[PDB]
RNA sequence: CCCGAU
């Protein structure tokens, strides 16, 4: 509980969620199906860099 | 010269790491790309098309040190 | 709770068949070919009054 | 978040699915060591560009399908997969153009919808036309034309037949050729997870690791649809013992008490040889064990010759699926001595295990023999003795995950901070070399292939 | 005493002798209905003693 | 012969389930108040002794409660449930004391005798186990806890032989434990009052036996192995010239931290000596004599304190409180009940809240038991009877003394595989007795001591030595006269049935055990090959012309605990008696608890299958009572059409669980379809959730309370804030219904107010918000006042969630599953009679696990549906697989269950037959509704300025130091960088160069010059460690380095 | 503000800082009214 | 619908819509719509001779006449209890006829059970002229 | 090997050959970590981190 | 702290 073994190794962490697992085999094996409720919280900070600036206006 | 010619797998991942992060700061592209915009995704196309303005400092433990451009590597 | 009606594999309707199921078993009918009466041929329409029991009239007593 | 390897956190691409459910494909399940039956896992997400690139190069699926204790590959095949892909490439089975056009574009969604897939020549011209199984099961090696994979495997299967190569009528010998599956039914140790000698690794190594993983995600969505549409399936009467088990099991179990009888009264009666261990009492016991161990695998071979093919439970067994032989002879023919940490149940009583024996009796089924099988029903006393024998595993691995928790935590925190460098030595943070070469050639336990050697020079000059 | 949706949901399963292919579907959401999509019904019980 | 079993629904109407917890606490109520005035009358003071205050009797009266000054108006149990009070009666020239909570069933509830037409207006289901009491408006069950047995001699192997007797005073203010010890060939007789473990024969010349002659008299005559009791230590007594005892009291005299022959009796305590020590000698000396001829987990040894017995552990304690604050009032002001009415608190809030916070803080027993009680667990029915019969530990594998007593398969797993057992059906603990004809029907049948010369107890054959309930009574030449003329005597019912005479020979000592708190048990008892019940007597009983009572007394059941097992040849069945049975079985499926006996064919499946189960019948989600819908409880799960299993048990009849089940059946189709059913997963259809299979029925509850303070103001409830219109707030106020209170029957999203709570400070508002992820209906709105009359409001959530993909399903064997797929029904294979399936299961759970008794289910239901009959899977019985299958035949299907279907998708008939039938499948509470989570940014905790733990405060899960391993070994550097620094803690902290520490801002206070301060990139949690170090006088001397 | 009894179910008028007795009754377990509005529901 | 006890009410409009079956089963015309091949039942080898009643009880009731001559087989729900026999399971291959089916439409009752099937067919070929016409688009 | 459990020699040639490579055999508890590393925060995080942190302080 | 999930 103490801040070595808990709060400076073991530290918990923004960007991160937790559901129940199911199966899936018609997904290729590097690919996770994420749910569209956890995919609209999930965000990632993508700078904007002349290729991704028509996508992201989009 | 001394040490193994082979990119490794965490020589891979940080060239790929940075070339990811200086492409998504408006970096100029090497490679014409396609329509990616994921910028880790041109930079994979950055790495088979061995254009790379990046320079691996590999050290030596004692302080001495080698230098590796990726160009001058055997990706995998 | 209550008998629902439907059932749930096939979805006879079954759920008019309830107090037509109690109003056998009041008379001599035994548990087998009271279902026999009311013309539920497969099994799986047959469960959803065999097995089911009738909370409703029993709720309703703590429900004034 | 029982994290017990390096394989519990993977990468994995990210594709916006409809529910609420993490899911993923169930060949990576056994790195994760995850099961479906209400488990929780955790998903990160990194937010700067070079963590994004950290996990897809290093924590990548596609990196990562071999664990690093032995090579062994961890992502493979698992249940249904195996006994879906061995039902197909089992002997037996022939598609016509029907059939073996309908299982084939299956494979045909998702990165692969885009190949001019290539049906094989049917096996069969002339009477009636039609593949066979293996033939389809080539198409998950190779579906293009133009796909550059010629996997090469030569290797055993359980059940082998100890006599012939590989042109015995029990067909357990696989030959791979040019991705062409020759001969042989896929078992577990040619397609799961452990043997160093499955496709799925013979693939990874001499073809690259995305054609392993697609050769691995064509079969996860291929042998489903042959087994929807052949329906194996489990039954009762895949439990039931037939008339030729009941006959042997009897007189097994009467010859193997007659003796037991006897061996107890030559003991106290009068005179009985002892064996080196220890004195009597000791090694009756020990005769004991020797005797019942006797019966209940006779019995569990009287099972399995008299147990028809197509069986559901044999299937899932001659394919290592699910489940061994042993649970077989355990739930038709008869389970055995019930044992507790290595020995026939203690008495909890005075000279008695419970108090419907009698006292001082070291009689089979009143020290933990169950003689009947999971089919017939355990009688109370056998159903308390499996019982005390079942919570040992469950008060086991209570205690042990409370001390290799703590062994994990003392071994990664003094070994933690030591890497190869990049003159191939190995020292620790301080810079004091621990190893000259890092085990005394510098190569990956991860890439070393079987028997510790990086080669196995007879499987790559046959390739 | 059942409950509200599970009324609602009982309420699903009864059949309608109303032929379709004299209606047509729901367009939009359109809660109010047009009388060519829709069909109305009313349920008015209340229970006292005799 | 053939009809034995309806000796158990007789035995069940009178002490079997949830009546041990009743019977203890009616045994406390009526019995243990009026022992402990007998302990503590006459109250005296020193500063007057001419007055005196001496209690009488004390009665507890039924419960009541007052809300004004003399209401007095009594209460139903379901009301103290709603207006969160505690359930309870006044204690009570006849003025009252304070006031004790009753548990519910008890002798003096409401709810006792009163017929099911009278629980509808006390608004009681009848079908409700009680036990326990309703303390603040939760209900708490004061579990039962299992100690070790009094005044035993254990030997147990600390180095080699040492035996410690943990006496405990009958006067109950001490418990001490006298242990004896061998060092290096010596004895010893450590304590933790003495300072030196001191040789035993200095005790012996301490007791008044003197002389060495005695001593080895007592220890051992025949000398074979007691002769090296000699050598050992009357030689080391002599060694140092001290034959004498008063100078051996002397020896003692000293190291005890003349004066000692009081305190030897604070050794050994129960021994009674009234300075005739003699009685003290033996029982030392046979205490030695177990280590010279030299099991703590087995259930002869173990006693069980029930709630009644607990209580009276805390209530002895409270009256003293009670007690001696009238001493220190009575010394106060002399230099009466008008300075005691203010000591009802004393007792009221003192049992009170040894209930609610499970704490016996009992300094004067010094003992500190942690968790005695618990919140009931109302997940289903089940899981409020699966309390009841619970047992706490203070080892973790099975013991075969457990059998028949306790439930083989019914525990946890995880801290707890062994430590919390459950009950079985056929059991009973004991209460407590008077020693009185016990010790007068021993000293007839022949018994003697204090007269008999040292030498005779030892290894001569014919000495065993009568022990009752751990004292010596005498010693008897012939055991077996003894053992069995007490049991003709109990049998007869001379003596209580529950007494216990057992012999152990390898010690010469018979066993009388008149404890109370044993595990006990009853049986039919084998005169010679033909057993008692003579089947006309299972008639008798029949008719009820008879009762389990007249059994006891015709001599025709016995009831046995552990310790009369060891001596006994209990028989199966029938059919297995033999020349020696001794007692019979009455029927053995009463082996199995309550959670487990839910279980269809038990003995068919492995047994860590069945035990998987008993947690998962726990959490299975179905109906509760019959007053489900007027209990407001804080989180209640409810099926929408509940189904009783077509394949019962017989213990599923004695509960009555189908009276109110929990679970639908549906008829699975085991077979591997679609592969999204691969590890223990399992394929439903979108149409009998669309029919509603198992449609759910969550309601949460949220609750406010209206104080008024100590200021006189108090809290408002102001309607709603209409904006520009009689409009309520965007959404925020819209379900108001301008009394404050949200109105009932209508839904609240997410962030909606539910009553305007305002607070003094000048009023700011607090307004209660239903939080959810999802949308709730108000079902009801309860109002009323507390004990301290305050307005309370209950609000009742409902929500109906149809089950989706990721609801756990199990299956009545243990092998639950999360739904992986819900295909439709036109895609799934549909055998001939049209029975498209509902819940496809995957035949790979079977051959690992090897559950043979669910492949019998999904015949004896199919068997059974098609009959209009259940069949019974009992354990160690029911219906047979050769009888099921020729029933199907009747009716045209495969005598093995195994149907031909053809595929849904392909059209085409499916290579193999498919297994086919309804098998219970339960829904169970693991919806993923409730554990759908992901945080994106939130609340930071205040101290280290992390994400916060939980998900009911915005969570953030730990990255733990186990998966940072993880993160090593795959050699990603910046990926750890990002994951617990930029992610978690990204701070920024300015140091300084020279003298290096953390200085605020732009400058460092110390060095105050400016110049040197450059700031850092470092984790909070780092900075908060070197600020809380340097707190402390370790100064982390930061040395800056430029980027190079 | 019309609140129903606990078993008397007659609709007693309180008003705030009224004790929650009842009309024909002493039982202070006083429930709400149900709603007025139209409550759309979905038999999905 | 519901059950009430004195002083209680129920009152609700109602919408109905025209739903797929698929979109929820409530929408759903039929009971049970399967299907089934008709049987045919060959004796390879003629039986008589108490063997034939021996093989009436095998089968379901009203299939078999008793020699032994396989009379209707349209009535055979398949028990496949001629395998129990260890005798006659030598003697008759059972099988069933793929072209020739029986199907067994049980409405509940919205529209009449010959005029759901015939509806039946005309979604499926309007199904078909819904893709024909995109063809004729591109 | 005898529990199954089949490993690489590599692993078990790299906790051998640091276990004993400072003179003695350095078991690897809460003692043998402070023979084998010189930083605290290293020592701190594992067990013992009152004493470890006032020791090296002193 | 209990409980429960894995
Ligand atoms: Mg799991
Ligand atoms: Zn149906
Ligand atoms: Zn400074
Ligand atoms: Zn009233």
């Amino acid at each position: 509980q103490g801040r070595f073994r808990g709060n400076l190794s073991g530290k918990r962490v923004d960007f991160s969620g937790r559901t129940v697992i199911s199966p899936d085999p018609n997904l290729r094996i590097d690919e996770v199906a994420v749910p569209v409720h956890v995919a609209k919280i999930l965000t990632f900070p993508e700078k904007v860099n002349k290729a991704n600036i028509n996508f992201l206006r989009k | 010269r001394i040490t193994t010619p082979y990119m490794t797998k965490y020589e891979r991942a940080r060239v790929l790491g940075t070339r990811a992060l200086q492409i998504a700061m408006c970096a100029p592209v090497m490679v014409e790309l396609e329509g990616e915009t994921d910028p880790l995704l041109i930079a994979m196309k950055e790495l088979k098309a061995r254009k790379i303005p990046i320079i691996i400092r590999r050290y030596l433990p004692d302080g001495s040190y080698e230098d590796w451009g990726v160009d001058e590597l055997i990706i995998t | 709770m209550i008998i629902p009606v439907r059932c749930f594999t096939c979805g006879k309707i079954v759920g008019n068949k309830w107090e037509a199921y109690l109003g056998l078993l009041q008379a001599e009918y035994t548990e087998g070919d009271a279902l026999d009466a009311l013309g539920l041929k497969r099994y799986c329409c047959r469960r959803m009054l065999l097995a089911h029991v009738d909370l409703i009239e029993k709720l309703l007593n703590y429900a004034p | 978040q029982p994290s017990l390897h390096k394989l519990s956190i993977m990468a994995h691409l990210a594709r916006v699915k409809p529910h609420r459910t993490f899911r993923f494909n169930e060949c990576v399940c056994t790195p994760y060591n995850a099961d479906f039956d209400g488990d929780e896992m955790n998903l990160h997400l990194p937010q700067t560009e070079e963590a994004k690139a950290e996990a897809l190069v290093l924590m990548g699926t596609k990196a990562n399908l071999v664990t690093p204790r032995n090579g062994e590959p961890l992502i493979a095949a698992i249940q249904d997969f195996l006994t879906g892909a061995y039902l197909l490439t089992l002997k037996d089975t022939f598609f016509d153009r029907a059939k073996a056009c309908q299982i084939i574009a299956s494979i045909l969604v998702g990165k692969d919808e885009k190949i001019k897939v290539r049906l094989p020549p049917p096996t069969i011209l002339k009477p009636v036309t039609l593949w066979t199984g293996k033939q389809i099961f080539s198409v998950i090696l190779r579906p293009s034309d133009d796909n550059p994979v010629r996997a090469n495997l030569r290797t055993k299967g359980k059940q082998y037949c100890g006599k012939g190569e590989d042109l015995c009528a029990n067909d357990s010998y696989v030959t791979i050729q040019n991705s062409e599956l020759m001969s042989g039914s896929m078992d577990k140790g040619t397609l799961g997870s452990g043997s160093k000698n499955n496709i799925f690794y013979i693939l990874l190594r001499d073809w690259g690791q995305n054609e392993a993983a697609d050769a691995m995600s064509r079969l996860a969505r291929l042998a489903p649809v042959y087994l929807s549409n052949r329906g194996f399936s489990i039954g009762i009467g895949d439990v039931t013992p037939g008339q030729g088990l009941l006959k042997a099991k009897y007189e097994l179990l009467n010859a193997g008490y007659k003796k037991c009888d006897e061996y107890i009264e030559a003991l106290n009666t009068g005179k009985l040889q002892q064996q080196p261990g220890c004195t009597a009492e000791e090694t009756l016991e020990a005769l004991i064990l020797k005797e019942l161990s006797v019966i209940r695998d006779h019995a569990g071979s009287a099972c399995l010759r008299e147990l028809d093919k197509s069986n559901s439970p044999l299937t899932m067994a001659l394919c290592g699926s699910k489940g061994s032989f042993i649970n077989i002879s355990q739930m038709i023919a008869c389970v055995g001595q019930q044992a507790i940490s290595g020995s026939r149940v203690p008495d909890g009583f005075e000279n008695r295990s419970l108090p419907h024996f009698e006292k001082h009796s070291k009689l089979p089924a009143a020290k933990g023999f169950v003689a009947n099988s999971f089919y017939s029903g355990l009688t109370p006393t056998e159903f308390f003795f499996h019982t005390m024998a079942g919570r040992e595993g469950l008060v086991d691995t209570a205690v042990k995950t409370a001390e290799t928790g703590y062994m994990q935590r003392r071994l990664v925190k003094s070994l933690e901070d030591l890497c190869s460098q990049y003159d191939l030595t190995v020292r620790s943070s301080t810079g004091d070399i621990i190893q000259f070469i890092y085990g005394g050639d510098g190569l990956d336990p991860a890439a070393m292939e079987g028997k510790d050697e990086p080669l196995e020079f007879k499987r790559v000059l046959d390739n | 005493i059942v409950q509200d949706e599970i009324l609602a949901h009982r309420l699903g399963l009864i059949p309608i002798h109303a032929d379709p292919r004299l209606f047509e579907y729901r367009n939009q959401g359109d809660e109010e209905g047009t009388e060519i999509d829709t069909l109305q019904f009313r349920l008015q019980v209340r229970c006292t003693r005799n | 012969v053939e009809e034995k079993w309806r000796l158990l629904p007789a035995f069940l109407k009178v002490k079997g389930l949830v009546k041990q917890h009743i019977d203890s606490f009616n045994y406390f109520i009526n019995v243990e108040i009026k022992k402990i005035m007998k302990a503590n009358e006459k109250v005296t003071s020193d500063a007057d002794p001419m007055w005196y205050l001496k209690y009488l009797n004390i009665y507890v009266g039924l419960p009541d409660v007052e809300e004004s000054f003399n209401v007095t108006r009594p209460v139903s149990p379901h009301e103290c449930r709603l207006r969160d009070m505690t359930y309870s009666a006044p204690i009570t020239n006849a003025l009252p004391i304070g006031r004790m909570p009753i548990m519910l069933r008890s002798s003096n509830c409401v709810l006792t005798g009163k017929t099911p037409a009278e629980f509808a207006k006390l608004n009681e289901c009848p079908l409700d186990p009680g036990g326990y009491f309703i303390v603040k408006g939760v209900e708490k069950v004061i579990l039962i806890q299992e100690q070790l047995s009094k005044n035993r001699i254990i030997v147990e192997a600390d180095r080699k032989g040492a035996v410690g007797a943990s006496v405990t005073s009958s006067t109950h203010e001490k418990k001490s434990r006298t242990n004896m010890a061998v060092k290096q060939g010596r004895f010893y007789l450590r304590h933790n009052t003495l300072s030196e473990d001191i040789p035993i024969v200095i005790i012996f010349k301490a007791m008044g036996v003197e002389s060495d002659q005695e001593i080895v008299q007592m220890i051992g005559t025949e000398e074979h192995v007691m002769a090296a009791f000699g050598p050992s230590l009357e030689e080391c007594q002599k060694a140092q010239i001290f034959t004498q005892m008063q100078a051996l009291k002397y020896i003692g005299n000293k190291v005890r931290r003349a004066r000692e022959l009081l305190a030897s009796t604070i050794l050994t305590h129960v021994p009674v000596k009234e300075f005739n020590f003699r009685a003290k000698c033996i029982y030392t000396a046979v205490m030695v004599r177990r280590v010279i001829l030299a099991d703590r987990d087995y259930y002869g040894n173990k006693r069980l304190e029930l709630a009644g017995q607990l209580l009276s552990l805390l209530f002895e304690d409270l009256f003293k409180k009670f007690n001696s604050e009238m001493k220190k009032i009575a010394d106060q002001v002399i230099p009466f009940d008008v300075v005691k009415h203010m000591r009802q608190d004393q007792i009221t809030n003192g049992m009170v809240n040894a209930i609610s916070t499970g704490n016996w803080s009992l300094k004067r027993f010094k003992m500190d038991r942690q968790g005695v009680t618990q919140v009931l667990s109302r997940l289903s029915y089940i899981s409020a009877l699966g309390m009841m019969t619970r047992i706490s530990s203070q080892p973790r594998s099975l013991q075969p003394s457990q059998w028949g007593m306790l439930c083989p398969s019914d525990t946890p797993e995880g801290e707890a595989c062994g430590l919390v057992k459950n009950l079985a059906l056929m059991t009973h603990i004991t209460t407590d007795m008077e020693d009185g004809p016990i010790v007068k029907l021993a000293s007839n049948l022949g018994v003697e001591d204090v007269n008999l010369l040292c030498g005779e107890e030892l290894s001569y054959p014919n000495v065993f030595l009568v022990f009752l309930n751990g004292n010596i009574l005498g010693v008897i030449r012939d055991h077996k006269k003894l053992v069995n003329t007490f049991r003709l005597m109990r049998r007869a019912g001379y003596i209580n049935e529950f007494v216990s005479i057992s012999t152990n020979l390898t010690d010469r000592c018979v066993y009388i055990s008149s404890d109370g708190g044993r595990l006990c048990r009853p049986y039919i008892i084998v005169k010679k090959q033909k057993p008692a019940v003579t089947n006309k007597h299972m008639e008798e009983l029949a008719q009820g012309y008879r009762n389990f009572e007249d059994f006891l007394h015709e001599s025709l059941v016995e009831y046995l605990d552990v310790n009369e097992e060891n001596d006994c040849n209990i028989a199966l069945y029938e059919h297995t008696i033999n020349k020696d049975t001794t007692h019979l079985e009455i029927e053995p499926f009463t082996l199995l608890g309550v959670c487990a006996g839910l279980i269809p064919y038990p003995h068919h499946n492995q047994s860590p299958r069945n035990t998987y189960q008993c947690a998962m019948g726990k959490q299975a989600m179905g109906t509760i009572g019959y007053n489900q819908r007027n209990r407001i409880d804080t989180l209640m799960y409810l099926l929408a059409y509940p189904q009783k299993p077509m394949v019962k048990t017989k213990t599923i009849e004695l509960i009555e669980f189908e009276k109110l089940p929990a679970g639908q059946n549906a008829t699975v189709a085991v077979m591997s379809y679609s592969g999204y059913d691969i590890e223990d997963a399992l394929v439903l259809n979108k149409a009998s959730l669309d029919r509603g299979f198992g449609r759910c029925l969550v309601y949460k509850n949220a609750k406010c309370t209206l104080k008024r303070y100590t200021n006189q103001t108090f809290d408002k409830v102001m309607g709603p804030m209409l904006d520009a219109a009689t409009r309520k707030p965007i959404w925020r106020h819209e379900i108001l219904d301008a009394d404050g209170i949200c109105s009932p029957g209508e839904k609240v999203e997410n962030k909606q107010v539910l009553v305007n709570k305002s607070m003094p400070t000048q009023y700011k508002d607090v307004p209660i918000t239903y939080k959810g992820a999802t949308d709730s209906y108000i079902e009801k709105v309860m109002i009323s006042s507390n004990a301290e009359d305050a307005f309370l409001i209950k609000m009742l959530l409902r929500q109906t969630r149809r089950p989706e993909i990721g609801d756990k399903f199990s299956s009545r064997h243990g092998q639950k599953g999360v739904c992986g797929l819900i295909v439709p029904q036109e895609d799934m294979p549909f055998c001939d009679s049209g029975i498209c399936p509902d819940i496809i299961m995957n035949p790979h759970g079977f051959p690992s696990r090897m559950t043979v008794g669910k492949l019998i289910e999904l015949l004896a239901g199919k068997a059974g549906v098609l009959d209009g009959r259940f069949h019974y899977g009992t354990a160690f019985g029911g219906s047979k697989v050769k009888d099921v299958c020729e029933d199907l035949v009747r009716h045209g299907y495969n005598y093995l269950g195994k149907d031909y279907v053809t595929s849904g998708i392909t059209g085409e008939p499916l290579e193999a037959y498919i297994y086919f039938g309804p098998v219970y499948y339960q829904k169970l509470k693991h919806m993923v509704l409730d554990k759908m989570h992901a945080r994106a940014r939130g609340p930071r905790a205040v101290l280290t300025r992390q994400p916060t733990e939980g998900r009911s405060r915005d969570g953030g899960l730990r990255l733990g130091e186990m998966e940072r391993d993880c993160l090593i070994g795959y050699g990603a550097s910046m990926l750890l960088l990002e994951r617990l620094m930029i992610s978690s803690d990204a701070f920024e902290v300015d140091v300084c160069g020279q003298c290096g520490l953390l200085g605020y801002s732009g400058w460092c206070h110390y060095c105050k010059s400016s110049c040197h301060v450059s700031s850092l990139r470092i984790p909070y949690a780092c900075k908060l460690l070197f600020q809380e170090l340097q707190s402390m006088n370790i100064i982390p001397r930061l040395k800056l380095s430029k980027y190079n | 503000m019309i609140y129903i009894c606990g078993e008397c179910h007659t609709e007693n008028e309180i008003k705030s800082r009224d004790p929650i007795r009842c009309r024909e009754c002493g039982y202070r377990i006083m429930y709400k009214k149900r709603t007025k509005r139209l409550v759309v529901f979905d038999a999905r | 619908i519901a059950q009430l006890r004195p002083g209680q009410e129920i009152d609700l409009l109602m919408h109905c819509v025209k739903g797929i079956g698929k979109d929820h089963a409530k929408f759903s015309p039929v009971a049970t719509a399967s299907y089934r091949l008709l049987p045919d039942i060959t004796l390879l080898e003629p039986v008589e001779g108490e063997a034939a009643e021996e093989l009436s009880r095998c089968f379901s009731p009203g299939v078999i006449e008793v020699v032994a001559r396989v009379a209707n087989p349209r009535l055979d729900t398949f028990s496949r209890e001629i395998f129990r026999n260890e005798k006659l399971k030598k003697v008759v291959r059972l099988a069933r006829v793929r072209d020739h089916y029986i199907f067994s439409v049980e409405s509940t009752g919205v529209l009449p059970p010959d005029v759901l099937v015939s509806e039946a067919i005309k979604v499926l070929m309007g199904k078909c002229r819904r893709f024909l016409d995109e063809l004729d688009a591109v | 090997v005898n529990h199954g459990m089949s490993i690489d020699r590599r692993h078990v040639m790299l906790l051998s050959d640091l276990m004993t490579y400072k003179g003695e055999v350095l078991g690897i508890t809460r003692f043998g970590l402070a023979k084998m590393k010189e930083s605290v925060l290293m020592l701190a995080s594992f067990e013992k981190t009152a004493d470890h942190l006032f020791d090296a302080a002193y």
